[PDB]
């Protein structure tokens, strides 16, 4: 079978996105960082983004900023939703105060844990419309390396459709 | 003597084969290799069964009373970013 790791492309629909925005918009007025994920159903190569998912979570002030913690409980309940829908998680998405760029607390603490996941950060609270181009995006290796995508490959990667 | 667990990682099942004098801490060190789950190492993950109790990651296998065809789930303990 084909792992998640050699998946390709993606197909992520306009709603998808509007909704990760709304919750990065919306926590980011009260100045935290917010976290999306995004989930859906693998096609060998080829991955459908079927619902974005904003985990229960809750924001704590750090000392050189913010973090998003979303709870065990939480994290459990994910697990045993996407095991009864069929689902799987591809991608995490949490937006920065400032520029985008994977943190070192980033790189531990990650949801989205399988080799080949994506997470994409999204700079100044996600004040600006999202842009593949504007996002700063990481895919997992299989060392548990969170390495940059480029934009230009991001772009190739993901569609985004209506 | 062997006892098949499915494990459910991030909603993918793995079916693992193990002894009853095995902990716990076995079955999930193989589960996340299994599936892949790499981002966070095995000690940041944890088991619930399927009435949701949280069980002793280092209790032997053969003490819990599974039957033959139970599903456990194994999940992180903390997710951040910032
Ligand atoms: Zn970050």
């Amino acid at each position: 079978m084909t792992p998640l790791e050699d998946v390709r492309t993606v197909a992520l629909p306009r709603d998808c996105v509007s909704t990760v925005q709304a919750h990065l918009r919306s926590v980011g007025q009260q100045g935290h960082a917010g976290m999306a994920l995004w989930v859906g159903v693998q096609q060998d190569q080829h991955f459908v983004i079927a619902e974005t998912v904003i985990p229960a979570q809750r924001h704590i002030r750090t000392s050189d900023g913010v973090c998003v913690m979303v709870p065990a409980e939480e994290l459990h309940r994910l697990n045993v939703w996407l095991y009864k829908r069929g689902l799987t998680l591809l991608a995490q998405i949490h937006s920065h105060p400032g520029r985008a760029y994977h943190s070192t607390t980033d790189d531990a603490y990650a949801v989205a844990t399988t080799i080949g996941c994506l997470s994409l950060v999204v700079p100044n609270f996600a004040r600006e419309p999202f842009d593949l181009a504007r996002v700063a995006a990481y895919r997992l290796d299989a060392r548990a390396n969170w390495n940059e995508v480029p934009s230009a490959a991001l772009t190739r990667m993901i569609t985004i459709t209506s | 003597g062997k006892i098949e667990i499915i494990v459910v990682v991030n909603g993918q099942p793995t079916q693992v084969e193990a002894n009853p004098n095995q902990p716990l801490h076995v079955v999930r060190t193989k589960a996340l290799e299994n599936t892949q789950n790499v981002a966070q190492p095995p000690d940041n993950w944890e088991f619930k069964d399927e009435a949701g109790n949280l069980l002793d990651v280092d209790k032997k296998i053969g003490d819990f009373g599974f039957a033959n065809t139970v599903t456990l789930f194994l999940s992180l303990k903390a997710g951040v970013a910032g």
